[PDB]
RNA sequence: AUCGAGAGGA
């Protein structure tokens, strides 16, 4: 449940990267695998 | 009190971080066994502790540094598909669908972030007997 | 079917290779200089140091399954302790003459050189090994 | 949903004998024999217990499935000599052995205290 | 005497520790596989709930009652339920328990094990007893009712073994080894630097002599000598388990020997 | 145990997963080639708050 | 159009198409209580007895292989060599 | 796209999927609750009434049983209801849809489906619990674990389209790649890494389990083979009883870098007629492999002759390998202490040597190389010098596993994992990537917050000096992370490129099919190739053919 | 560049030559530069290839280009297959595509051509141009459900 | 000299010499015209197409062609009489068996090659990421020089990623 | 699952009996394939494994925390002490026989998770049936008892072995089999069959 | 969720002890390590089943109907 | 049952 109440989804360069300015923002490995990867995250 | 700031991504520019608060600002044989650490005398405010970069799902992780990172990111889709205790009030909760776990157990490692989090307390999973062998081939 | 060869030869080196039991042995020829000799010996069964003297006789005797014993009590030793079993397949050269022989006892081998050569060796199936002393 | 009832491991069947007899297409004076509803407790047993008889030329046994826990023994023993009997001879040296066991603890768990 | 050669060392209620002189390994082990699983006890195997308000759901609770410790010593002469001539369950084949507790107290009422009654005729023997090994005198915590929950039940018990679930072991934790010393070369050590001062020196050396560093390898030399200690869960009295396993062991042997004479 | 923050609509309860967007209101300087008539823009996304 | 008995150069093997094919034209002939040609040994499968009468040549059936232009080339499974 | 080329279909079955060493290659572990519901139309032939009427008697619950008779006029009879389900007499012509007995012709497909390997008829046994289960050597064409991997089956309805699935696409059939040339399916882990332990000159086995080792191959021919030792002991070598499945006129010869006839490391192979003369069986040999045994055994009479070889192999194996043992521990990456110092300076040295071509860009002068060209450069430059401070100490982390070290078995058996997965095991990680380019600045001038702006280094972009068994540190954690991201990115998206690039592919060819006159030609006629593939060769019938009047002297070739 | 030469004693020795890498294309005049080996000389580009040296140099550029995409890193795939898909993008006249442009048009069955990535205005066209189906192609007899002249069904079978 | 070429020579020779093995010291019973006026027989019958017409037996030679280069050089007379010791019988063998070999390596006509002319091609490819992955760096080339690459070569590419040119 | 992304499905379940055991007679709940470790890199989980161990022995809640100076030759020490050897390991005897594994197996307790779907949620069956309006096609689905989908890349498996017949059968007698009545001529759906 | 009579990997009887391993642990005051060894549990599977165990029912119990 | 949304599994 903790996991679903923080969730960030975003609509639509490069964009299912995990980018140097997500370091403590956004967890680093959290994230679904494969249909919308990279997209939405954790925080 | 002036003792912490909140910073932000774009304020984040024009600041120098230390890891580990420690490690890392003091004065200048040692353990062989032991990690290799890297290290500007400059900084303006030191990391908490750098673990915090996780979510929820990847602080459950033990030893998430001792493992290969695409593994810990299979970890964390699994751990919320995990069984176990979710509420306490199931019991009059008309909810379609819920799982529990005949006997909860605590894990036995734990990740100091897991207190907050409040998993020793409502666990989904056993700390079963692992053998790594070959045997049947089954 | 009687025996077949027979020869004293000398440990030169004893090569603990990447292994426990059975070890590489180089032995040379007694008396005749015409002759080397490597083996696989299971030393976790038949001890050898370094400059040790042994004795030789190959054999082709002493369809039917394999039995075990039934002591009776056929044969074939008491002074032949380590005995193995195997096989033939390709001959060498050169000199003309000389010429050697290949043996497999299941996996461990064994060359030899020289040349009576024979042909009171054959080409062919059979093959034991037995060593004393 | 597909799960074997448990006591398919003991319950015997309809038509279904403890013992299977059936000789070895291939050598002669051998036998496969088809222990059915038993494991190897029987088979490991029966097995290093015909190979300390020197009458014997071959004693081996398979678990073909452990789905199914019944297992196969083959004996070939030396001509003449009936492989039924091996086993039949083969049995009480078990039983005999195992009969001094209790006799042997009992004495023992006797003399001690607690 | 004629053949096997125990001999004990420490023995106890609940431990029984012994060497096991002269026999063949297959023995060794088809002997802890029938003390594990193939000897016969008694515990719960038909719950039948009339009133449940407990946080525990019913096939909880029913489950837990299964495992409970059951008094099994005169179980031999009680009757399988499928080898007996009755409908359902009797009392020559089935012994019937009962539990009742009620939330009176407004402090945590308890249930245990010792809260279970009797309530068929035992015939007169020694079988179907909550076995309590509690300090206090009450064996292993069942359930937690509240202020005012019931839990009214009926239980049946009857004879099975561990190859039907595992509530039917008397069996507990049997530890086996031999060849402490590596003689036979059974194994071989998985080392870094040295074999001896990376793994440890076991419980079982003291009356087994070390190999002596000149001395060649014996090839065939057998497994004789065996250190087992066998647990009791408290159903069988300690000395009792390793006699039945005996028994059953020789008893579905025999039933070979007279199958192999009906062919 | 239960932190909250869902939203209960008809017996069942709602999450209002946070929606990403790009920032308004700043300057962004965007290349942009040029085969194509263009080579440079700058772009601003301009709101009130 | 067709071609004559002679001025065969297609594949005289059968190819295995022609093998499944034939062999399965003759199942579902079998197994409508259709006459049986050879001597079953002891079988009841339609699909091992037609691979014996395969062994044995005796299928009446002819293929009828067609060739990109539209003209035909014939061919008995008693003419083809089977490997 | 959705309901004419791709139709939904009846007669099938889905299922998770789990291994299964005793069953035979072309076989498939369908359970008994599926086999209940799965049904066939059979005609009643005279051949046949005897087991059929009896299946109606069974009825839809016990297992040989049936649904549904048909009749002569085109009436319908169901059998779980009807009150005449306990009787009915069969006529000649009837239609009795039955239960799938065993060995049975049945598509047992996985998708993806990337082949025609992916599809492939299989064998039916019927067993209980819900799973579908298959032979561990049919693993790999169909890209398939047990991790929860689901399979899919189908089920014929004319004995056309049994012997259609049976000929052409059973399993043995497709055992040869007719797309490599080279056999797809092998002896894979369990098995394989245990067909090296088996065969190690070092091994051997006694009496006890030698005589039970016979007793697994069901085609033994009844005669004990004479143990290789009859010394103080009767012993058998790991090489003596494989033989055994080994069967009667096999021929194959290797010789690797280190083989001498004798081959004191045991290198290298020799089979002479069904039975090893010398040499360690593994990956290349027992293999998926090219040159390998599989390859010839199939070749030579025949398909089912070397599928039913798989089997006979791994129930030996397995048993051997179930008595023997296997494991790895987190000693299994621990390497001489005195050797990760070796490892720390050969790191420190290369770091201190890209320190040195540092101080030069910086200098610069620089012998700014020509083209290399730059910048491209100093950026391709330390990628290499990093790439390959990591493969020296992988390979000074390969010494030091001894022959016993429970990783190097599986690495030298090949039955998972290689040097790579060594090296950041026990050594380091590496040099993680973006887009095949050290981590990419972010923030302005820098790469994260820790390191002051504009830091060229390893230890900055990306570099991470210690191994697993260490624990990365922080700074390096995300960087691995960033570039893990990376890889299930493409596991989502670049997948879908590739995907597309197949299905043109897939539809601009298609209807290529050699005509009767050996000419590929397409739908009008057009023709492409006159002789398929040049030379008129099915690709599975082909192999590595050494052309010996090419190479060597002219002198070595006069004599 | 390393390169394997006949040394006329015999065997093939290893012959080191220098050759000049270039970031540009345009074949039609380097070539014609004397002090270079105008029959060796190779741009990657077999688009150039194509109008330079003819469409039989185009089917082993081609070929050769899609060679160091798959067969580099130890990838195998039997000649036969790679040339297969080569021919056929070759002997409509130019270069066909692998896609909706090219090999979905040349006359052919229209509804096979209907199921790959343009599906409604091609039978519009269809319709349009009255167009005849072949009725000869995979798709047709799929989409028609019926016993396509694939494999088993090349032949028709009497007695 | 390593390539693709049906049908094995090399194991139907040392299948020849241990299912007869002659094998020693101790000579063969062929004439030099049972070796040589053999080969070119047997290169006669080997087939890949069938006629009567000038056109389809002059393909037919070149088709073949390749294999024989290496028939005729493992069945070459002095090899055929020093390596190998064949005997009447066992070459006799070595020759209905390549043969017999042979036209089983034809390639059905029925095939459809279009298809697996794919996948194959349109496999590795997909399986060769959607691995992907594993694990971490670099990882490829391959994925990513690469499958955009192959992207290319495909559509007929104009706007070319990397163009270059190589003078010899 | 255990904590490291490693899943596995259990492929047999064997009593007590069969299964090892070790000279004090614990029997493993668990055993992986050695096998799914390197490949698949996941050292953490042998750690988890041997400072669980410890934990339990000890009594002591082991520290599994991230980026903190904790060794395995740091664990090594503490299980040395605590009478088993420093990297995990057990003497293992086989169940079936009791004869010494020959070779050592690690053992130790590791958190294992158990997820959801479990076989007897997933397994479906269908032949025939129910089937859409729109399409006669089966419906989608386990839940409504529907078939499953040959899909277009199916489709193309198949013509590789030109499985004749078999896509004949695969898209008319398991999908649709409807039969029209068309104009010799007009060669349309119009023709009125007043039959029969 | 209410110890569990009865360890899974060993056998052995852990219901009875939860009731004294509260005693052990908080009334005289000891680290675990000695508290599960005067319980008598040696082996470590049948020690974590005590150690490693949460008691859920209490807060179950908590609730009122 | 149809159209539409999302989450997960390989
Ligand atoms: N079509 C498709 N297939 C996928 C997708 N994701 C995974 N797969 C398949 O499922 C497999 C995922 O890997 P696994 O089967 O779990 O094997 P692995 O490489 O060892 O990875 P793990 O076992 O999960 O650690 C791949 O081999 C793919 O064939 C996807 O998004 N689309
Ligand atoms: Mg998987
Ligand atoms: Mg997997
Ligand atoms: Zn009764
Ligand atoms: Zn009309
Ligand atoms: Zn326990």
């Amino acid at each position: 449940t903790l996991s679903h109440l923080r969730r960030t989804n975003t609509p639509i360069a490069k964009p299912r990267q995990l980018h140097n300015t997500h370091w403590g923002l956004v967890c680093p490995a959290e994230t679904p695998e494969g249909q919308a990867c990279g997209l939405v995250k954790n925080l | 009190e002036g003792l912490v700031e909140y910073i932000d991504a774009e304020e984040e520019e024009s600041i120098l971080i230390a890891m580990q608060p420690e490690d890392l600002e003091p004065a200048e044989d040692v353990d062989p066994a032991k990690r290799i650490r890297v290290s500007a005398t400059t900084f303006t405010h030191c990391e908490i502790h750098p673990s915090m970069i996780l979510g929820v799902a990847a602080s459950i992780i033990p030893f998430p540094d001792h493992n290969q990172s695409p593994r810990n990111t299979y970890q964390s889709a699994m751990g919320k598909q995990a069984m176990g205790v979710f509420l306490t009030n199931y019991n009059v909760r008309m909810d379609t669908m819920a799982n529990i776990l005949y006997y909860p157990q605590k894990p036995l490692g734990t990740t100091r972030a897991m207190e907050y989090l409040k998993f020793r307390e409502l666990p989904a999973g056993q700390n079963a007997i692992v053998a790594i062998a070959c045997y049947s081939g089954y | 079917s009687n025996t077949l060869f027979d020869d004293i030869f000398q440990v030169s080196e004893v090569d603990p290779g990447r292994y426990n039991k059975v070890c590489r042995i180089e032995a040379a020829s007694t008396t005749q200089d015409q002759c080397k000799l490597t083996l696989d010996i299971n030393v976790e069964l038949f001890p050898v140091a370094a400059q040790d003297s042994l004795t030789v006789t190959i054999a082709s005797s002493l369809t039917r399954s394999w039995r075990p014993p039934q002591a009776g009590d056929r044969s074939l030793a008491d002074d032949y302790d380590y005995v193995m079993y195997g096989t033939a397949y390709k001959f060498e050269e050169v000199s003309k003459d000389l010429i050697a022989v290949y043996y497999s006892f299941g996996g461990l081998l064994m060359r030899l050189e020289g040349n009576y050569r024979n042909l009171n060796n054959l080409k062919q199936e059979n093959a034991y090994l037995l060593i004393r002393r | 949903m597909n799960a074997p009832d448990r006591f398919e491991l003991f319950l015997l069947g309809e038509g279904e004998s403890k013992l299977k007899i059936d000789p070895d297409t291939k050598a002669p004076n051998a036998v496969v024999i088809t222990f059915e509803k038993e494991d190897h407790t029987l088979g490991n047993l029966i097995r290093a217990e015909l190979l300390n008889d020197r009458k014997v030329l071959f004693a081996a046994y398979k678990v073909e499935h452990p789905f199914f826990a019944r297992f196969k023994l083959r004996i070939q023993t030396t001509e003449g000599y009936d492989p039924k009997d091996a086993l039949k001879n083969a049995c009480n040296s078990i039983i005999n052995k195992l009969g001094a066991l209790k006799t042997n603890f009992e004495t023992e768990w006797n003399l001690q205290t607690l | 005497e004629e053949g096997p050669q125990v001999k004990i060392r420490e023995a106890s209620k609940d431990n029984v520790d012994f060497i096991l002189s002269n026999v063949d390994l297959a023995m060794a082990n088809s002997l802890r596989r029938v003390m594990i699983a193939e000897i016969p006890t008694l515990a719960i195997d038909s719950v039948e709930v009339e009133t449940n308000t407990t946080v525990l759901a019913d096939e909880f609770i029913a489950h837990r009652l299964g495992l409970i410790p059951l008094q099994s010593m005169d179980i031999e002469q009680l009757e399988y339920s499928r080898d007996c001539f009755c409908e359902d369950h009797c009392d020559k084949c089935s012994v019937v328990l009962t539990l009742q507790a009620f939330g009176e107290s407004e402090s945590t009422t308890n249930v245990y094990s010792k809260d279970l009654v009797i309530v068929s005729n035992l015939m007169g023997r020694n079988i179907g007893h909550p076995i309590i090994q509690d300090k206090e005198g009450n064996g292993v915590l069942i359930c937690k009712l509240r202020k005012g929950q019931e839990l009214k039940l009926t239980c049946v018990a009857k004879k099975g073994i561990a190859k039907e679930h595992a509530k039917w072991g008397p069996a507990a934790a049997i530890e086996f080894e031999y060849d402490p010393w590596n003689k036979l070369k059974h194994t071989d050590y998985w080392y870094e630097q040295d074999s001896a001062k990376e793994w440890p020196q076991s419980k079982n050396c003291e009356y087994e002599d070390p190999p002596n560093e000149g001395d060649p390898f014996d090839y065939k030399a057998q497994a004789d000598t065996f250190y087992m200690n066998v647990e009791s869960v408290g159903s069988i009295p300690v000395d009792q388990v390793v006699v039945r396993g005996i028994d059953t062991l020789q008893k579905k042997v025999a039933s070979i020997l007279l199958a192999l004479t009906q062919m | 145990f239960d932190m909250g923050g869902y939203f209960i609509i008809n017996g069942s309860e709602k999450v209002l997963i946070a929606q990403e967007r790009s920032a308004g209101n700043i300057v962004q300087v965007f290349k942009k080639a040029a085969p194509s008539p263009i080579s440079h823009v700058a772009e601003i996304r301009s709101a009130l708050e | 159009k067709a071609i004559p008995k002679d001025q065969r150069a297609t594949t005289p093997y059968m190819t295995k198409y022609e093998r499944a094919r034939i062999l399965g034209t003759r199942a579902l002939q079998i197994s409508m209580n259709a006459p049986v040609f050879v001597d079953l040994e002891g079988e009841t499968d339609p699909l091992r007895i037609a691979m014996k009468e395969l062994a044995e040549k005796k299928i009446p059936l002819v293929i009828r292989r067609y060739l990109p232009d539209g003209s035909f080339e014939d061919w008995s499974v008693e003419e083809l060599i089977v490997d | 796209r959705g309901n004419l080329m791709g139709k939904r279909v009846d007669f099938s079955a889905r299922t998770v999927i789990s291994g299964d060493p005793n069953l035979e290659l072309d076989q498939v572990g369908v359970p008994k609750s599926i086999a209940k519901t799965l049904t066939y139309p059979e005609v009643v032939t005279p051949y046949n009434i005897d087991r059929l009427t009896q299946l109606v008697r069974n009825g839809p619950n016990e297992h040989p049983g049936a649904k549904y008779v048909i009749r002569d006029s085109g009436d319908r009879i169901d059998l779980r209801y009807s009150k005449r389900a306990g009787d009915i007499q069969l006529q000649y012509g009837w239609k009795v849809e039955r239960h799938i007995m065993d060995n049975d012709p049945v598509l047992f497909n996985r998708q993806p489906s990337l082949h025609k390997m992916s599809m492939m008829a299989h064998r039916v046994k019927v067993i209980p619990y819900s799973t579908f289960r298959l032979n561990l050597s049919v693993t790999s064409p169909y890209n398939a674990d047990f991790d929860g991997d689901e399979m899919n089956l189908h089920v014929p309805q004319s004995e056309e389209t049994r012997a259609e699935l049976s000929q052409l696409c059973a399993v043995p059939l497709q055992i040869v790649s007719p797309q490599s040339n080279k056999p797809c399916m092998g002896i894979v882990q369990d098995t394989l890494c245990g067909i090296r332990k088996l065969t190690l000159r070092d091994t051997f086995i006694e009496l006890d389990q030698v005589l039970n080792m016979l007793y697994w191959v069901p085609d033994w021919d009844g005669v004990i083979p004479t143990p290789a030792i009859i010394k103080p002991k009767p012993l058998w070598s790991g090489k003596q009883i494989l033989s055994v499945a080994i069967p009667n006129g096999i021929h194959l010869q290797r010789f690797d870098e280190g083989t001498t006839l004798l081959s004191p490391k045991d290198n290298g192979m020799l089979i002479i007629d069904g039975q090893i003369i010398f040499g360690v069986v593994e990956k290349k040999t027992v293999g998926s492999s090219n040159g390998g045994l599989i390859h010839v055994v199939t070749r030579e009479k025949g398909p089912q002759v070397c599928a039913k070889l798989f089997g006979n192999i791994q129930k030996v194996v397995n048993f051997w390998l179930l008595h023997n043992g296997f494991s790895t521990g987190i000693g299994d990456t621990i390497a001489d202490g005195p050797t990760m110092r070796e490892i720390t300076e050969t790191i420190a040295e290369a770091k201190k040597k890209v320190l040195d071509v540092t101080k030069e860009a910086q200098a610069n002068l620089l012998t700014a190389k020509h083209g290399m060209t730059l910048r491209e450069s100093f950026e391709d430059n330390v990628v290499r010098f990093l790439n390959e401070a990591r493969d020296k100490a992988g390979r000074l982390a390969e010494v030091n596993l001894k022959d016993l070290n429970n990783v190097k078995q599986m690495v030298m058996a090949g039955s998972k994992g290689s040097f790579i997965n060594i090296a950041q095991m026990s050594a380091c990680v590496g040099q993680q990537s973006v887009e095949g380019k050290r981590i990419a600045f972010g923030f302005v001038d820098r790469t994260l917050p820790h390191f002051s702006k504009d830091d060229y280094s390893p230890e900055s972009k990306g570099f991470v000096e210690n191994s697993y068994l260490r624990g990365l540190t922080p700074q390096e954690f995300f960087f691995h992370a960033m570039g893990g991201r990376e890889g299930l990115i493409d596991t989502a998206v670049k997948t879908a490129e590739t995907g597309y690039i197949q299905r043109r592919l897939v539809k601009a060819l298609e209807d290529i099919m050699v005509h009767y006159d050996n000419t590929t030609r397409n739908s009008l006629g057009n023709v492409i190739q006159f002789i398929y593939g040049e030379d008129g060769m099915d690709a599975a019938h082909i192999e590595k053919q050494s052309l010996d009047t090419i190479g060597g002297s002219d002198a070595a070739f006069e004599k | 560049y390393d390169r394997k030469v006949p040394s006329p004693t015999g065997e093939y020795v290893k012959e080191p030559e220098w050759v000049l890498e270039t970031d540009g294309v345009n074949l039609s005049e380097v070539m014609t530069v004397p002090g270079i080996d105008p029959t060796r000389i190779y741009t990657n580009s077999f688009i150039d290839i194509m109008e330079v040296l003819g469409i039989e140099a185009g089917r082993a550029a081609l070929y050769k280009e899609v060679y160091n995409v798959i067969a580099s890193d130890g990838s195998y795939v039997n000649y036969r297959h790679m040339a297969l898909l080569v021919d056929v993008m070759t002997t409509q006249g130019g270069l066909t595509s692998v896609t909706r442009h090219g090999f979905n048009r040349s006359n052919t069955g229209a509804l096979m051509r209907c199921s790959f990535e343009e599906t409604v205005e091609i039978l519009f066209e269809a319709g349009a141009s009255a167009e005849l189906d072949d009725c000869r192609g995979v798709s047709e007899n799929v989409i028609l459900g019926q016993m396509a002249p694939i494999g088993t069904g090349a032949f028709d079978v009497m007695i | 000299a390593n390539w693709p070429l049906p049908v094995n020579i090399r194991r139907i020779i040392q299948n020849a010499q241990q299912t007869f093995h002659i094998d020693h010291t101790k000579p063969s019973d062929l004439t030099i015209k049972d070796i040589v006026l053999g080969v070119k027989d047997l290169q006669e019958n080997l087939l890949v197409l069938r006629g009567k017409n000038e056109i389809i037996q002059n393909a037919q030679r070149d088709a073949v062609t390749l294999f024989c280069c290496l028939l005729r050089s493992r069945l070459a007379t002095r090899r055929v009489l020093q390596e190998y010791r064949l005997t009447k019988q066992a070459f006799d063998w070595v020759l209905s068996n390549i043969e017999a070999q042979f036209l089983r390596s034809v390639v059905h006509p029925g095939e459809m090659v279009g298809v697996l002319a794919a996948q194959s091609i349109g496999e590795p490819a997909t399986q060769m990421t959607l691995n992907t992955f594993h694990f971490a760096g670099v990882a490829s080339k391959k994925v990513t020089s690469g499958v955009p690459r192959l992207k290319e070569i495909l559509n007929v590419a104009k706007n070319m990623k990397t163009p270059s040119l190589t003078v010899y | 699952a255990s904590r490291h992304g490693q899943k596995g499905t259990i492929g047999i379940t064997y009593r007590r009996e069969d299964m090892p055991f070790t000279a004090e007679g614990i029997v493993p709940d668990l055993i992986i394939n050695p096998h799914a470790i390197p490949s698949r890199m996941t050292v953490a989980h042998l750690i988890e494994c041997l400072l669980s161990k410890v934990a339990a022995l000890s009594g002591n809640e082991g520290d599994a925390s991230p980026f903190t100076d904790i060794t395995v030759e740091g664990i090594s020490k503490l299980l040395r002490e605590h009478g088993y050897q420093s990297r995990g390991f057990e003497v293992m005897y086989n169940g079936h026989t009791g004869k010494k594994l020959m070779a050592q197996i690690f053992f130790g307790p590791t958190y294992y998770q158990r997820l959801r779907h479990m076989v007897d949620d997933k397994i479906h069956a269908r032949a025939r049936g129910p089937m859409q309006v729109l399409t006669r096609q089966p419906v989608e689905g386990r839940s409504r008892d529907g078939g499953l989908r040959f899909g277009e890349m199916e489709r193309d498996c198949m013509i590789a072995h030109g499985a004749a017949s078999f896509l004949k059968e695969r898209l008319m007698e398991a999908s649709d089999a409807f039969r029209v009545h068309i104009c010799g001529i007009c060669g349309l759906m119009t023709v009125i069959a007043k039959l029969n | 969720m209410i110890v569990p009579v009865r360890c899974f990997s060993c056998g052995k009887v852990v219901g009875d002890k939860w009731e004294s391993y509260l005693n052990l642990l908080q009334e005289d005051e000891l680290d675990e390590g000695t508290a599960l060894s005067r319980l008598g549990l040696k082996r470590y599977c049948c020690r974590r089943m005590i150690l490693t165990h949460v008691d859920l029912i209490e807060k179950f119990l908590r609730y009122n109907p």
